[PDB]
Order: structure tokens, then sequence, then C-alpha cells
């Protein structure tokens, strides 16, 4: 395997602190972009290097080239327009003439908040499937919500008799707002998983929804929202 | 019927002095349109020819973007290259490289060109062909197995059939007036006594475009190709070029002799004779 | 290194007539390495306000280039082309002709 | 190089899709560009271009002659071609403008519909109602008290084929899956259990 | 733009 890596993949902070974002590619290119995607998913470049050298372009955002593979990315005094998704790309070469797609790395979503009191872990639940429907088509059908969470950092996964399945499965792209129209809403996530109701009348298939939330890195009696994991889980029945 | 754009680059690197000079050229057949210097102020490509200056700043602003990147790359290839040989970076050494594009009389890409020397000697060209590369050397094999792995030259046979040609065709409309208005020769001959035996004859060719031209001498309708004089075809500094040949002759035999010149802007061959 | 010495042309743009302007050129070619010092010379001094083409080469890869001057001839005066490069021994000296 | 494109398309799998971007100030150093985004991952290369026509192993591309419009084709849509693809033009090669884009859905192909609107069993713990509208070839809900999932497609791998799918769910006070979904167009068959 |  060969690709742009980038680290970390999530990050909620609060305004004011200093972070890094740091991109790596071991494709032997040269020229190194960055790349910012608001909310409103246009990418706009914000610079561009290549062999140890600024060609584009505040000086609170100030890439660092110690060699041809990495170009890291150092922000200070955050503020909350710096929420977005951040894509590290690089190139082959600049042109000279000739054009070099982009490769890009997976990105690392930034939230930034003027107080951690907004995030919050999510509920998990299951909902077993209708006996309706396995009447009507002898498949049975799963659907897990997550709910009430922030921010929207969330990887909702399936897991089989202690394993990880990725088939009859769909899940939600994004999540979405609760309440659109609100500055504080909260996110939610909803995910169905299909099997055929032989696999599901039996009561030793075990099965969980998994949400990894990626929080935080606090006086209130609640306990704080560090990364962590929520699960919800059913047995076969009938 | 053929025309040409063209790149060249001269980098030098300079030990001692510290910074490597990377000057480029373009031009458009015989006539040179852009240039740039690094060693000045803040390096721009600038205009050569006035055909050229009509054109807005993103021009300029993208040839320059253009020429610094081109910069960049001749600045790894020089200390790359002190490494393949095996030098120190006590002396110093020259790069050159030169592409582009030729369109013939057919509308069609008749020759690209991409190629470079070290030191003066052959270091990696592409073949005609325009599918692979020609490497001198055992250093130069290096760099052809670096650039038949990501594929370059399709990439660049890209830019040739494309965005090359192109720019020829607007170049070559923009200075129509001057670029495909071949300016025939003047033409005359001078007697200089050498002795009372013997005298020169000296036909001269002047004031014309494009650059290539046949100038010869005949005695008696066969060409002589010992004991005559050929300066090498040279610029006046106007845009047009000057050449001469000579040929020592025996008194009173002169008007056996004819000078022939052959040249695009002549609607067809010159035959003269020194007029007393 | 491959080393190559400069071929060296002295003349004039126009032909040359009495007291009429013209540019007195000096052309050098076909030589390597491309550093290289020319002086337009008058009556055996260096002439001034000299420009120069810029540095550019040939298939073969030698360089070549363009020195000149406005210079108005008469003649009482004497002109040359001196040239320095690594392949000469010391500099060489080319006369201007006027038939040449 | 500045684009303009469909902001949306459909299509069933296995069919060839075109998308027709438009680029009237195409400068001559221009070349012509298109990129794929999934939700959540890095743009991706898709094909490049001059002039007259382009292919690869993964799509291809026709510029005519006048170099002001190009078409963008796939040949046989698979169900992991839902994407967003992007058109981009010149920039000196190496500064990428991304625009809106087109969204493009390619859509299962379905046999034989068999609509039904299914409720879901929660947990005694839990009183959230939630609704599975199934097993059709669908809209938003205007009330904020409701939640829509929009079309989401299933595939099972021990199974022969595809399925479309949505959940609806609510805390509402008389919530019922009767009508969760009548924003929405119907189909006259839907079977409702109840 | 490709290096040697
Ligand atoms: C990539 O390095 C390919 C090398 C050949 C491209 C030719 C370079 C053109 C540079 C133009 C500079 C303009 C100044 C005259
Ligand atoms: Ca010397």
């Amino acid at each position: 395997d060969t690709a742009v890596s980038q680290t970390p993949k999530y990050l909620v902070r609060q305004t004011g602190k200093n972070e890094s974002l740091k991109c790596e590619q071991n494709l032997g290119h040269n020229a190194m972009y960055w790349y910012k995607q608001d909310s409103k998913k246009l990418l706009k470049i914000m610079f561009i290097y290549n062999n140890k050298e600024p060609i584009l372009n505040p000086y609170r955002f100030s890439p660092k080239s110690p060699d041809k593979a990495h170009l890291n990315l150092h922000i200070k005094s955050l503020e909350l327009g710096d929420s977005a998704v951040y894509f590290c790309a690089s190139s082959q070469d600049l042109g000279a003439g000739e054009v070099y797609e982009q490769y890009f790395g997976p990105g690392t979503r930034l939230t930034v908040i003027e107080d951690l009191k907004k995030v919050f872990p999510p509920k998990v639940a299951v909902f077993e499937p209708s006996e309706a429907e396995i009447s009507h088509t002898q498949k049975a059908t799963l659907v897990c919500l997550a709910t009430g969470f922030y921010p929207d950092h969330v990887e909702l996964s399936w897991w089989v008799n202690g394993k990880e399945v990725h088939s009859g499965v769909c899940t939600d792209p994004q999540p979405l707002k609760e309440q659109p129209a609100l500055e504080d809403s909260r996110y939610c996530l909803s995910s169905r998983l299909r099997v055929s109701a032989t696999f599901w009348h039996n009561p030793r298939n075990h099965f969980r929804c998994q949400v990894q939330f990626y929080g935080l890195s606090w006086t209130e009696d609640r306990d704080k929202p560090i990364t962590q994991k929520i699960s919800a889980e059913a047995w076969g029945r009938a | 019927g053929s025309h040409s754009l063209r790149y060249f680059g001269t980098a030098v690197s300079r030990p001692g002095r510290g910074e490597p000079r990377f000057i480029y050229v373009g031009y458009v057949d015989d006539t040179q349109f852009v240039r740039f210097d690094s060693d000045a102020a803040s390096p721009r490509t600038e205009p050569r020819a006035p055909w050229v200056e009509q054109e807005g700043p993103e021009y300029w602003e993208e040839e320059t973007r253009r020429a610094k990147a081109r910069a960049q790359t001749d600045r790894a290839d020089l200390r790359t290259l002190r490494g393949y040989y095996n030098q120190s970076e006590a002396g110093s050494h020259t790069l050159q490289w030169m592409a582009g594009c030729d369109l013939g009389p057919n509308g069609r890409l008749l020759r690209g060109y991409h190629q470079s020397a070290y030191d003066g000697k052959d270091y990696i060209a592409l073949n005609e062909d325009l599918r692979s590369w020609i490497a001198a050397d055992m250093a130069a094999q290096n760099t052809q197995r670096k650039w038949e792995a990501t594929r370059y030259a399709e990439r660049f046979r890209a830019y040739l059939e494309g965005p090359c040609l192109e720019w020829l065709r607007r170049y070559l409309e923009n200075g129509k007036e001057t670029l495909q208005h071949a300016d025939p020769p003047k033409t005359h001959v001078t007697h200089h006594p050498v002795s009372d035996h013997e005298a020169t004859l000296r036909c001269w060719a002047l004031g014309f475009y494009p650059a290539e031209i046949t100038l010869t001498w005949q005695r008696d309708g066969e060409e002589q190709t010992q004991d005559i004089e050929f300066v090498e075809t040279r610029p006046a500094g106007d845009g047009t070029f000057q050449k001469w040949g000579a040929v020592v002759v025996p008194s009173g035999e002169e008007q056996r002799y004819t000078c022939h010149v052959q040249h695009k802007g002549l609607p067809e061959p010159l035959t003269l004779r020194w007029e007393p | 290194a491959i080393q190559r010495t400069p071929k060296i042309q002295v003349y004039s743009r126009h032909p040359p007539e009495n007291g009429k302007p013209n540019f007195l050129n000096c052309y050098v070619s076909g030589f390597h390495p491309s550093d290289i010092e020319v002086d337009l010379l008058k009556n055996g001094e260096k002439m001034g306000k000299v420009e120069h083409s810029d540095l550019s080469f040939s298939k073969d890869w030698s360089f070549y280039l363009l020195y000149y001057t406005e210079f108005t001839p008469n003649e009482k005066d004497e002109y040359a082309c001196r040239v320095n490069h690594v392949t000469l021994s010391g500099p060489r000296t080319v006369k201007w002709d006027r038939d040449m | 190089a500045k684009t303009t494109q469909p902001i949306s398309m459909d299509s069933y799998e296995g069919q060839e899709v075109n998308i027709t971007c438009n680029h009237n100030d195409i400068a001559t150093s221009d070349y012509i560009m298109w990129y794929q985004q999934f939700p959540n991952q890095g743009p991706r290369f898709i094909i490049q271009g001059y002039k007259a026509n382009i292919a690869n192993e993964v799509a291809s591309l026709f510029i005519p002659t006048d170099r002001k419009s190009s078409t963008l084709s796939l040949p046989r849509v698979a169900l992991s071609d839902t994407a967003v693809y992007y058109c981009l033009v010149g920039g000196g090669g190496y500064v990428l403008t991304f625009g809106r884009g087109t969204s493009l859905i390619v859509h299962p192909y379905i046999q034989n519909p068999d609509p039904a609107v299914y409720q879901l069993r929660g947990s005694k713990s839990n009183d959230t109602s939630v609704c599975l509208f199934t097993d059709f070839d669908v809209s938003q809900s205007k009330d904020s008290d409701v939640h829509i999932t929009d079309k989401c497609v299933l595939d099972m791998r021990s199974m022969d084929f595809k399925s479309n799918g949505a959940v609806a769910w609510s805390n509402k006070s008389d919530f019922a899956c009767t009508s969760a979904f009548k924003d929405s167009v119907i189909p006259a068959d839907t079977f409702f259990p109840g | 733009g490709g290096a040697i």
C-alpha cells in the first residue's frame, strides 16, 4: 500500500488553543497541498508547497515542511471559522506545461467550540425487526439510532457474534442536525442491518450496534465526554 | 512550410558565489519573444517581441509561475547531477534543456522535443516517436528508468499535441505580419583585387527572414566545394540575418562565376554576377 | 566538460557609409562553457553602452551571443572586437573590415 | 476556467451515465479534469485531457474541437459509483478550483416492488417509534418533531439482489406509522399492517 | 516538470 496519510482523523478543541495537523506521503511526490472544506462543501486551496518551498498562499496558519514527504499545518489562536475538514494532497510535480493529478488524504475533521459544555456522547438504541415483515418477506431488518450527540464525530459499525459485518448494511452517509435551524442542536445518525429470518430466530446470534464517539482530550457532575465507544444490543428471538 | 515553438534554458551552478543562475528564452521560428533571468530584483518572464506584449496580466503571471517552477527543477537537477557523476561541489557546471514543437504544412505535430545536456554532453532526450528516451550514459539511464516508470512521455506528448501546438497557432496569428511574411534577401557581388593575377568575389545576402538560406558559388555551371569561404549566418540586430560567401578567382575570368541564392522569400532561386 | 572555442564576427548592421548612423555588432558563437567576456573596441579602447542578446544555444548545445552598440563610422577611426574565453590563451582580437 | 454542470443526476445500475460540463472562458493552457468525491473522503482523480477523447480503465471524456463543453462518461455504473463529480478547468494545472459539482445517484433496478411500511419494536426502556419504508423502487417531513432519512440502498451478499429503504422516527404525542412519510408520493399498493 |  502507498498513499497520502493524515493524522488525526477527528479533533475537537476550545477557541484560543493551538493545534497541529500533520500530513505525510510516501509516493515520491514533490508537491504538497492543503485544502480547507467548510460546511457549505467547497474545497478551497490554502497552501501549495514544492520541494520544501512556498508557492502559493494570516499567520495563524503556519505550514512547516521539514522534508519533502511531510507538510505539517501548525495553527494558532483557534476561532469558530476554523471548523472544517482539512484535506492534505500531493502531486508528482508542479506542472511546467503538462499537468499532474492530485492524490488526497482522508481529511481531518476539526470542530472548535466556545466551551466544552456543548459536547455530548451519543445515546444508542437498537430496534428489533417487526414480526410483520418476517411474515411478508422472510428477511429481518434491525434499525440502530444514535441520538443527541455533539459534535458529529461518530463511526457506526455492526457486530454479529463478536465480529464486524459490512453485509446487509446501510448507514446514513453523514449525521444530521436534530433541529437544523438551531445553533446548539445535536446530531442523530441512523443505520439498518438486514439478514434472513432463519438467521434472526436463532437465540445464539448476537447483534451489537456500535458507535465510536470521538470527544475530549470540567467541574460538572456528569462525566465528561472523552473519546469512547457506546453500544446497544439484542439477541435472536421467536 | 514548417513553424516551431521552442524553449531553451541554461542552468549554471556557481560554487563560491553560492547561488545558481537560470536563464530561459523562448522562440517562435527565428524570433525570440520571451526571456527569464533569475539574477534580477524579483525575476519575471518579460516580452522580447511586440506581438506578445498585447497579452494580458494573467499570461505574464502564468508564464512567470511556469519559469519559477522550472527553475526549482533545474536547482534540484544540478545537485542531483553532481551526485550521479561523482563530482566535488567545487567546480562550476552547466545544465541545458530544450523543449517544444514543430508544426508541419499538414497542420499537425511534425516533431516534438524534450532534451537535456550536462557539461556540454547529451544526457537524455525524447525519441522522434515521442514514446521512448535516448540516454547517453549510465547516469542518464537512471533518469530513463524513473521516467519510464511514471510514464512521463505520455504526459509530455499530451502537452506537445495540445497546449503547445495551440500556443504556436495563437502566436503565429498575433505576429502574422512579421512571422508569416518571409523577407527575401538583398543581394550583390563585390570585387576586391588580391594581386594582379587574382581577385576576390564576395556574394552578399542581407536583411532576410527567416534565417535558413543557401548561398553557393558556381564556375561555369558547376559548384565550387573547395577554396571557398562562408561565414555562418549572423543576426543584423534588427530581426533579420546576413550571410556572405567568397571565392578567389583569376583576373578577367570573373564573368565565369555565378552566385546562387535560395530562400523561402524568393519566388524562385536567384543567380547573380559581379556587375562592373 | 566539453569545451568549444568561440567563432568571432565583427560587422555593421547596414552597409557602412561615412557619417551615417549605424550599429556595430560582434557576434560570438559555437562556444562552451557559457562564461565569456566580449568588448567592442574603438581605436584600441573599450566602447561604452554595449548591449547584448539573451544567452541562447544551438542544437549541438553551443552558445551564441550578439554584442552591439550605435556608432557612426568615419574613415580615420578603427574598430574591433576582443574576446576572452577559457579556451583562449589571452584575448583574441578581430578587426572590423568594412567589406566583411 | 469557471465550470457549470447539472446539480443532480439519476441513473439505474448498469446504464451509462453522461455528465456535461460547460467552460466558455477556457484559455489555451487549460486542461479539463474530472474528480470524484465520496461523503467523508478525499476527492479522487478520474480523468484529464486537452482535446478530443481520452479513455482509461475507469471512465472516458469527450471534448468537442471548440473545447467549451466536455462530457464525462461512466460506462456501466455500480452503486459504488454514487458520488459527487467535479469538473475542473485550468489553473496552471495545480491550483484546483472545485465547484458545487454534480451529485450522481445510481439506483438499483427493482424486479418487483413490494412497498410496505413497518413499525419497529424498541426496547421497553425507549419510547421512540421507528418506521421503516422498504422494498420500493422519498421526501422530507415538514414537522420539526419527525426525522426521516433519505433513501438508502441495502445489498445482502448471500442474497441475489438489492433493496431500497428509508427510516423515519419520532417521539411525537400520537405518532402513527400510518402516515409518517406522506409528504412523499406513496405507491397505491403499499402494505400497512395494523 | 519531471526531475532528473
Ligand atoms: C517540466 O519541467 C518540463 C520541462 C520542459 C518545459 C519547458 C519549460 C518552459 C518554461 C517557460 C519559461 C518562460 C520564460 C521564457
Ligand atoms: Ca583565457
